């Protein structure tokens, strides 16, 4: 018997346990709101032939007046936002930022800080295990779209067990050629191209005929509670910027291609219900990082 | 001097329409074009100053009797103010205007075999300044339109990246394009900087400064035409008009 | 040094008072604040103006 | 000979035939406009620490004032919007909403209701058929980017025929190694890495050498007329929510990974032009569904 | 040794050298601003009983009053933008638009022509070369996510060299089974699923055992300076449109599946630093073409 | 003491305003095979004799 699993699901590292309180969550929401004001003020200042709207927005964000002969780093809010991002990713990262500074920065705006008033759909495909007998080869490639190539070299039909976990809501399976799939202890239907599956239904069995290899493309959807201000496009861009800037560079961590892969991997681990609560706060912080850095490149 | 003062495409083409070919041709013997020579520059150095003579200097040179020399004499007149020594061309060709030679088939001159790359290299396009290259490109476009070689002109611009950026935008058959054009083609003019009666090192720079200083004298001379003060005394035929159109355009 | 009662003069404006850092606010930021009554309950230092 | 076809193009199910009139189209446009205001008021209420902006927007949308200790479902507009999405997907899905309710809800805001003002670009690549000789094997994987793996086990070179249909506007072919491709009755050029093709031109022939397998990646662009308010990001999110909430599950319907696959498959079926017109209205309805459901998670 | 390379990186064609001055960059920025207002004014007029907002917006954009029986094409601005887009793609394309028309159209709005105040992340994977020994097969497939399938039929283990260039900032490597990767002349670490690599570190050596195929999935992030108004979603749709209407049809040029591939391919040329500046101006022009054509389809 | 002295004049403490060019040659390693002798002398101008 052979075991094949998705690469991104292997060994999720523990996430930080700091800056998860109500006051800390307000600071993240304030940072996102004020960073979005910076981008809008920059575009307002270009049309009006004046730098005043950008100056006032920067002063609110950085608590300091811009100067021509000084670099626009972003102030204390930029430094605090960078450090909290580091703390969320790994439990080994130190919690440098004091609590007094967090509370002072949260008084700038009047946002609620709730992180459960909306939802977002994530497209990473979880394949916990693929069980194949001897004389068959199985390979899994891809995260947003998982292509599983199974080849049967023996003389008889082989049954392959698919386990998609219990978290994903729906999984859509498309094959290169029509194939047969059924649940445990269920009759095999006629071969067809497309199957819609519920991962909670149970392990699934695919009849693999001898001959040309069969490839199955898997697409999944998962619902995760997110703030109303959540924007997946900004979060993904902020994730790459944080990774390039070295905010995630710390020993004993696992890296991912996208924030979608990161949040799904943690959600499939044990105590993953508590992990995604911290990951969602990280995502909103990454949204603030992307907006702030694009307005103030360094 | 007068040709170097024109600063717009409309003025340059208008001057070429009224200027015959004999102004481009020079009747002084000059010297052979490409030679390494030593000249005297006593304001700067005691020793003789090396330089290389060229066809785009302001002094007449000896030119080949072929059609290539005639076109190369026209361009040198436009960009440098003086032409070359090509005698016995003939009354019929010399009486025609410069624009007629460059744009009209009725002149009797055949120029479809000309190679723009060889002409540019012989004229030392590398030594030309931005205004000089723009003026030469105007001559190339007029020749291409006459011979139906528009495609060849575009490919030659594609090979030479710096020439494509500064290529003037006008269709050689439409007058509306010439009026809209705003490229500055002046080589001599009233200087905003401090211009002194001092020599220059190279032959090209020294000869150019002579025209610049001569133009200042020409500007204040009685020969210069002051449109602001003497517009009524100008003849109606050659008076400036907003609806000025070249014949056939 | 001068024997004043409740002297309003300090040799240098302190960075910390009783072991606690003093808040520093720029004048431009202080102008747009909406919770000055709460802010004034603990001392602050104003700068970036004459 | 062996024939290979894309999976998502197989067996498109009939779409519904109700709620396609002028008044029904106005209802979907009104719902989209009101749903956009619902999500804007929700963000404003969070940033202003006052529920007045949300109460005003919900009352217009739901026809009742928001009240605590109630679910805040969305009123009669939410029920009508949910039911029309069910009817559009399948002809077997019943039409429940009466025309009187549709007309009353369409009077809330003034909209044009025209679904053909603008256009959108859809990136699903249609491979209708791939015809191969006996010795060669061809496999097709993917929908957004299709990878065609071909291997020649015969004595000599083989000719593979590619048919991309007639609806797609541009198809770009890239190969792992340079390959030879030309149209019918045209000379075969030198091997190149990439080709740009017009599917209307005709079937295309690929020369397959005997040495090593060749993988061709295909990308396509298709233009479909849509209303000006169309937003592909919102429509794709709404499609996944519709599948997760289980309003697409009826007897005898195919399932798709994205709205791109759904609309392209209907285009290539018989009476594709009429089918695509209905699918456009479903897309705008799904855009309204995503905004309203994210504002009021139920 | 056998050499394998990414298809989209092969022979980037020279871009145009015209309309890259500060006066022309202002015109592109102005066109983007006026195209954005054209979209917004059309939606406002749709949701109202008056056409005055659309008449005013179109009159400023097209320098002519709209007529009922005449097609709304955009006027001189549309013609100038269409021809300017043609020049940027290829050096062979002519420069038709006069400078006077560009300067006059740039005076309609007040926006700075700055093209370096922000940045963007592009996701193409630049696999410049993969060097493999004899008796091994290497296949590279994909651009956004690069999959390398490698097989070892030899007696012993083989070392494969991966070159990712020097431009990309971060490359994430994921494998179907754990594998060993290290820099040149460095000790090889323990087998693991994921690797985070800086392409500047050097060529990377991968140990390929003889047992089973190993597929490595690569994702890369690169940062290019862009104007703040840049929107990746609008540029990609504008890129697909301009290719469909034949704006890129010119002799002796390459064709790319996306603007992400186009900009990365040119960046890796010998003069890539000089080429990306022109491609950035092209991206903003494609952004304006998308909005203008969606509001005024022809 | 540092804070008191810093208040004597008002000057931005920014250390990233400008740049300076440094002329030291960083030869990290020079790898040579057997039967070859390599010597590196100098910092401003590195002289490698092989």
């Amino acid at each position: 018997a052979n075991r094949a699993t998705s690469a991104f699901l292997d060994n999720p590292h523990p996430v930080g346990v700091n800056y998860v309180d109500e006051g800390s969550r307000q600071f993240v929401a304030v940072a996102e709101l004020l960073a979005s004001k910076l981008i809008d003020s920059s575009r307002e200042s270009d049309e009006s032939n004046s730098d005043v709207p950008f100056v006032q927005a920067y002063s609110k964000f950085a608590d300091d007046n811009p100067r021509h002969l000084r670099v626009k780093t972003g102030g204390k809010m930029a430094n605090a936002l960078t450090n909290v991002i580091r703390s969320y990713y790994s439990i080994n990262a130190p919690a440098i930022v004091p609590q007094v500074e967090i509370d002072r920065l949260a008084s700038k705006a009047t946002v609620s800080g709730d992180m459960y008033n909306s939802y977002a759909i994530f497209n990473s495909v979880p394949i916990v295990e693929v069980l194949s007998p001897a004389r068959t080869t199985v390979s899994i490639v891809g995260s947003d779209r998982a292509d599983v190539t199974m080849l049967n070299t023996g003389a008889g039909a082989a049954n392959i067990t698919f386990n998609f976990g219990q978290i994903a809501e729906t999984v859509i399976l498309k094959g290169s050629v029509p194939f047969q799939l059924a649940r445990l202890n269920q009759p095999m239907p006629a071969a067809r191209f497309t199957y819609k599956l519920r991962p909670l239904d149970g392990p699934f069995i695919v009849v693999l005929p001898v001959g040309n290899p069969l490839v199955i493309s898997a697409t999944a959807a998962t619902r995760i509670q997110v703030p109303l201000a959540f924007n997946k496009a900004l979060v993904e861009s902020g994730f790459q910027t944080a990774m390039n800037d070295g905010l995630f560079d710390i020993q004993n961590v696992n890296y991912y291609s996208s924030f979608d892969e990161f949040i799904i991997s943690q959600y499939h681990a044990q105590d993953g219900i508590n992990r995604v609560s911290t990951c969602v706060i990280l995502g909103l912080a990454l949204q603030a990082y992307d907006q702030m850095r694009r307005a103030l490149p360094v | 001097m007068d040709v170097l003062s024109k600063g717009s495409l409309k003025e340059l083409l208008a001057h070429l329409e009224k200027t015959p070919l004999e102004e481009a041709i020079s009747y002084r013997i000059g010297t052979v074009p490409y030679q390494n020579v030593l000249i005297s520059r006593n304001e700067y150095y005691n020793q003789l100053y090396p330089d290389t003579t060229s066809l785009i200097d302001g002094v007449s040179r000896e030119g080949q009797r072929n059609v290539n020399g005639l076109i190369m004499s026209i361009i040198s007149y436009v960009v440098s103010g003086s032409g070359h020594y090509i005698p016995n061309i003939g009354f019929m060709l010399l009486r025609r205007s410069i624009l007629d030679i460059l744009t009209k088939h009725d002149t009797g001159l055949v120029t479809n075999n000309l190679n723009y790359g060889i002409i540019a290299r012989n004229l030392t396009v590398s030594k030309m300044n931005c205004e000089q290259r723009k003026r030469m490109l105007i001559c190339f476009k007029l020749l291409a339109y006459k011979d139906g070689n528009q495609n060849d002109y575009e490919i030659y611009l594609n090979q030479n990246i710096p020439l494509k950026q500064i290529a003037p935008n006008f269709i050689p058959g439409d007058m509306r394009t010439v009026i809209h054009n705003q490229d500055q083609l002046a080589i001599v003019g009233i200087p905003a900087y401090r211009l002194t009666q001092s020599t220059e090192l190279s032959i090209r720079d020294d000869n150019a400064k002579s025209y610049k200083l001569g133009y200042v004298d020409w500007y204040n001379s009685n020969s210069f035409l002051r449109e602001r003060s003497e517009f009524n005394l100008i003849r109606l035929k050659d008076r400036d008009t907003k609806y000025g159109k070249l014949n056939g355009w | 040094r001068f024997g004043f009662r409740d002297s309003p003069f300090c040799t240098s404006l302190p960075r910390t008072i009783m072991g606690n850092d003093v808040r520093r606010i720029s004048y431009n930021v202080f102008s747009m604040m909406e919770d000055i009554d709460d802010v004034i309950s603990e001392g602050f230092i104003l700068y970036d103006a004459y």
